């Protein structure tokens, strides 16, 4: 009753590291892209608003 | 150009080059659309040799020093005829074609070819 | 298991650094482009004057 | 000039017309080739099922099943067509053959090659290499007899190298081969046709995990394998012809 | 008569304008005899062998229908030619100075945009360009004064390039590595 828990733990560990690193890389990409997209939208809208107010004035 | 003035080897080399280029031009019309797949290998080798000999005639004179930023080159006639006869033997078939573009001599030819 | 949680802190730290630097860069770009655009509008204003 | 131009116009227009006509010829031939290629499936499935059932509880030993102790050499057969105007088909086949020969040269063996088709026949005759035997004149329309005799010849040649030690032929009396290779082309799609090489000379046994034998099971096994080899050989040819068209 | 009387000419053909690229300049016949004193030495060192590369690209693109011959031997050549062709296009009423244009030609020659997909390369450099305008402009003054590319500026600019492109996202959202 104790020689299968060791292999169950081995099976869990063999994939825990891969799952964790995959999730970490996915979150890293998600946050990087989200922040860059936010910055790009902000700069685009600021440039558009500047052009608009300059045209009006 | 006559065998009475110049030795027979030069005459033979010139005649062979002339015939090769003539055959290449003759086949150019057919190859212009279909290509080499329809054509036989006996003429594919001729096509390859004609392309290589045509690309080999390119040279880098010193007058282009104000354009290419490289020195010119000169070759004695004996080396020229020897290299051309060697090429017509077909030994240089293994070498890539682009290496023959704007080369000075056979030593520079080998150096450039083995540099890539 | 102990090593498993090392990268989260540095990941979040670099995320914050990226966020602040890109916000600053966007602010600088917006203010500069507004500055030159407004100055050119004023320039054509005195031109038409 | 003018008349040269007009004559070239006539020649090129006629070439246009007949190229389209013969392309339609090829298109029409595609349909019947695809209809004909797909009729041997039931017999192959039955021969596979019977082989699996027979070898399920049989002894695992056969000269084709076992391997020679020494890699003296390796045979190889490459297929080609009996007509030109195929495009890069011959070029693809020859490139695959050259790549395989280069790969085999790593072991230091001296192979012997067998070729089907007149174009590759001339190509290799022009080059410096021996060809023991060639087959032509029926690549467009094959039959079971050709595949059967070819499989018989290849099996006999493989058997003829059982005791090839050094340069000595032994009791065989003739130098034999210890490995075979097959080169052909597959019909992946109407536009995807990739040349495929396979090795099938020594049989390999794999267990995926988990009747009555009135005659001798070993004799049934021994007679059964050659039929399987012949059916594979026959199945290759229709695939090659379809890819060619 | 006009070609005979003068020296140097430029050829424009309706073909390339039809396929879409607006500046339609032929690369095989259009030549100029003006010597190397026209370029600045910086332009001479940073730009070279472009005409021959474009010519061989135009020759080799004639056999794009047969991949059985190239076989991963000129894939880099084909890709570089495509990226360069996509680079040469110019928008309408878009004045450009020597500084940013020599920057762009250096970037194209070094091939640092190979990872960037073809679909947005243009806008890519634009962002990069304006960032370098927003960022330090010391390198522009440096190459404007000595009229040559100093090496230290080269490491500085490539480091800035790596920093920007690591922070860059593609059109489809795939970061370049």
């Amino acid at each position: 009753a104790e020689r299968e828990a060791m292999l169950a733990k081995t099976a869990a560990d063999n994939r825990k590291s891969a799952e964790q690193v995959a999730a970490a890389q996915a979150d890293y990409e998600k946050e990087m892209a989200e922040a860059r997209a936010q910055a790009s939208a902000l700069r685009d809208e600021a440039r558009a608003a500047g052009r608009s107010v300059v045209d009006e004035k | 150009l006559d065998p009475a003035i110049v030795g027979d080897e030069h005459y033979r080399v010139a005649q062979e080059v002339i015939r090769i280029l003539q055959r290449y031009k003759d086949l150019q019309d057919i190859i212009a659309i279909l290509g080499i797949d329809e054509l036989s290998e006996e003429d594919k080798q001729l096509v390859n040799r004609a392309r290589r000999i045509e690309r080999f005639l390119s040279q880098n004179m010193m007058a282009a020093e104000q354009f290419t930023g490289q020195p010119g080159s000169t070759v004695p006639l004996k080396e020229t005829i020897e290299a051309f006869d060697k090429l017509t033997k077909g030994e240089f078939d293994h070498l890539p074609e682009q290496a023959f573009f704007l080369i000075g001599g056979l030593d520079d030819l080998a150096k450039k070819a083995e540099s890539l | 298991l102990a090593d498993a949680d090392a990268m989260h802190a540095k990941a979040l730290a670099d995320a914050k650094a990226e966020s602040e630097k890109v916000t600053e860069e966007a602010k600088q770009d917006s203010e500069r482009i507004a500055a030159q655009l407004s100055e050119q509008a004023g320039s054509e204003a005195e031109r038409i004057k | 000039t003018l008349r040269e131009l007009r004559g070239r116009i006539r020649s090129a227009g006629s070439i246009k017309k007949i190229t389209k006509a013969q392309e339609l010829i090829a298109t029409s031939r595609i349909a019947k080739a695809q209809a004909r290629v797909e009729a041997a499936r039931p017999y192959a499935a039955e021969i596979t099922n019977m082989l699996t059932e027979l070898a399920g509880a049989s002894a695992l030993d056969h000269p084709l099943l076992v391997e020679r102790k020494q890699p003296k050499r390796a045979g190889v057969l490459v297929v080609s067509s009996d007509r030109g105007l195929c495009g890069a088909y011959n070029a693809n086949v020859l490139r695959r053959a050259e790549e395989l020969f280069s790969l085999l040269r790593d072991e230091g063996k001296d192979p012997v090659l067998y070729v089907v088709g007149r174009k590759a026949l001339g190509y290799f005759s022009f080059r410096q290499r021996t060809v023991v035997e060639s087959w032509t004149g029926f690549s467009e329309r094959p039959t079971y007899e050709n595949a059967r005799e070819i499989a018989d010849t290849l099996v006999n040649a493989f058997m003829a190298g059982a005791d090839d030690e050094g340069d000595d032929a032994g009791a065989d009396g003739i130098l034999g081969v210890d490995e075979l290779h097959i080169v052909f082309t597959e019909f992946r799609s109407m536009l995807s046709q990739t040349a495929v090489a396979r090795r099938a000379a020594p049989m390999e046994v794999e267990y995926v995990g988990e009747y009555s034998f009135e005659p001798d099971p070993e004799t049934l096994f021994d007679a059964l394998l050659p039929r399987y080899i012949a059916t594979r050989v026959y199945a290759a040819l229709l695939e090659a012809a379809a890819s060619e068209s | 008569n006009v070609i005979s009387i003068t020296d140097g000419q430029c050829f424009l053909e309706s073909d390339l304008f039809n396929q879409g690229v607006r500046p339609a300049i032929n690369v095989g016949v259009s030549v100029s005899r003006v010597g190397g004193a026209a370029q600045i030495k910086a332009m001479k060192e940073v730009a070279g062998s472009l005409r021959l590369d474009l010519s061989q690209y135009r020759e080799l693109e004639a056999f794009a229908a047969f991949a059985s011959d190239l076989d991963a031997a000129s894939k880099a050549q084909l890709d570089r030619g495509a990226r360069l062709v996509e680079l040469l296009k110019q928008p309408q009423y878009s004045p450009l100075a020597v500084e940013e244009q020599v920057v762009a030609i250096f970037l194209g020659t070094q091939g640092h945009l190979d990872s960037v997909p073809v679909e947005d390369v243009q806008r890519f450099e634009s962002e990069l360009l304006e960032h370098v305008k927003a960022s330090h402009s010391d390198i522009f003054d440096g190459i404007r004064e000595t009229k040559k590319l100093s090496e230290e500026a080269e490491e500085k600019l490539v480091s800035v390039i790596n920093e920007f492109k690591k922070g860059f996202q593609a059109s489809d959202g795939s970061s370049v590595v």
